[PDB]
């Protein structure tokens, strides 16, 4: 998986060498963030079932087609209804191992990866997504850089939706 | 590969689990031993040529066969591949020492290692010998009390040794 320190030595040993100073500064970089990161992955973790219902009744509020219209794609059904707060817990509980190993990784390989095809073969919306991750963002509460560390995520999410 | 902090990501994924208080404590700590990591890979970079030579001319002087007309040391090919594989796991050995972890190790020192060189007639035990004269300077060297301020770096020097050790298993 692609992390800061995966990333340092796939450099070095692409170029076969030790890992040069530049390395270590951008390993040290990412050590000196992780206080941020980890503040904000264990409020996101222990905050995760609020978020999730919220966000789900967000989308609810936002989109009200999706939870009348008869279908597999919506939220009509209680099986519709599960996968919706299921989807949405994987893409928050994505953003917490983000913020565990310093970099988009998780998200790019379990959940970015794919993405567009399986939007476009079940019909699901990317802008449903995007409201739940909007909701997340405007309530999970953090300040300062712990605050600065979930958004950069959410956002990289956001924008792969868009 | 992986390091030590997306080892843990993967096998909670494997579950669909989001990490527990004392996962994330567990990896705080890794990251206040931060500081002390880097120094070693500093120390063992910083003086990979003289590690490597010193353990090449020990090995040469105490199995000469090595390098006499015949030897698999021998012709200035031999001995540039020779001191080459040394640096080579050197080099995979510091790369495991940032990353926390030895996956980085497995998918190259796993490529077959033991059955390329028996393939080629380089004797593995005798690359063994060079790798444990490579850890034993190694470890010297990133636990050398001067020039950095003083603390306890025991647990960092044993899981220094055990990726030497992981290497001279691999060999042979
Ligand atoms: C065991 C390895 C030995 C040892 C280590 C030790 N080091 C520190 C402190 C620091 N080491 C660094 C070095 C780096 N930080 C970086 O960003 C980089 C890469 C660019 C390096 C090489 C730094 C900045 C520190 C902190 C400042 C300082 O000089 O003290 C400690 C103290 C604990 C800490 O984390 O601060 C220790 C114990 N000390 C020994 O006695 C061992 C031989
Ligand atoms: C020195 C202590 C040895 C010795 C070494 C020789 N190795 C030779 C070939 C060779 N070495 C490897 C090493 C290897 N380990 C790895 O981790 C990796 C990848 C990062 C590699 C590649 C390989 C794969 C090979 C294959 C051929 C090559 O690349 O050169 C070798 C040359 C053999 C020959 O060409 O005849 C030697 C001499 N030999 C000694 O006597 C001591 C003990
Ligand atoms: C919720 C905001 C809205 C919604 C959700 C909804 N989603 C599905 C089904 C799928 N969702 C996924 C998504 C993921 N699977 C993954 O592995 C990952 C990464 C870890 C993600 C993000 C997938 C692949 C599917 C299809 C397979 C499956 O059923 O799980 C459905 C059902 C679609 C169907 O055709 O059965 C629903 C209801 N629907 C809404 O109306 C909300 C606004």
């Amino acid at each position: 998986m692609k992390t800061p320190i995966t990333e340092a030595i796939a450099a070095a040993d692409n170029q076969g060498r030790f890992l040069s100073n530049t390395e270590l500064q951008a390993v040290n970089g990412r050590y000196q963030r992780a206080a941020a990161s980890l503040e904000a992955a264990r409020s996101l973790t222990s905050n995760a079932e609020r978020l999730i219902n919220g966000a789900a009744q967000a989308v609810y509020s936002k989109f009200p087609y999706t939870s009348q219209m008869p279908g597999p794609q919506y939220a009509s059904s209680a099986v519709g209804k599960a996968k919706c707060a299921r989807d949405i817990g994987y893409y928050l509980r994505m953003v917490t191992y983000c913020l565990v190993v310093g970099g988009t990784g998780p998200m790019d390989e379990y959940l970015i990866a794919g993405l567009e095809e399986i939007n476009r073969t079940f019909d699901l919306s990317p802008s449903w997504y995007v409201e739940a991750l909007n909701y997340i963002k405007a309530n999970h509460g953090l300040s300062g850089q712990a605050a600065n560390e979930a958004n950069t995520y959410i956002d990289y999410a956001i924008n792969a939706l868009s | 590969m992986l390091d030590a902090f997306a080892k843990v990501v993967a096998q909670a994924d494997a579950r669909g689990e989001f990490l527990s208080n004392t996962q994330l404590d567990a990896l705080s700590k890794m990251v206040s031993e931060g500081n002390k990591r880097l120094d070693v890979v500093n120390r063992i970079t910083s003086n990979a040529s003289a590690i490597v030579t010193n353990a090449a001319r020990a090995l040469f002087s105490e199995q000469p066969q090595l390098i006499q007309p015949g030897g698999n040391a021998y012709t200035n090919r031999r001995m540039a591949a020779c001191l080459r594989d040394m640096e080579i796991i050197l080099r995979y050995v510091s790369y495991a020492i940032i990353a926390g972890d030895s996956s980085i190790l497995d998918d190259r020192c796993l490529n077959g290692l033991r059955e390329t060189y028996q393939a080629l007639g380089v004797p593995g035990a005798s690359v063994a010998v060079g790798i444990e004269k490579m850890k034993d300077s190694a470890i010297a060297i990133a636990n050398d009390p001067s020039g950095i301020t003083t603390g306890d770096c025991s647990a960092l020097m044993a899981e220094v040794g055990t990726y030497f050790d992981r290497a001279a298993t691999a060999v042979q």
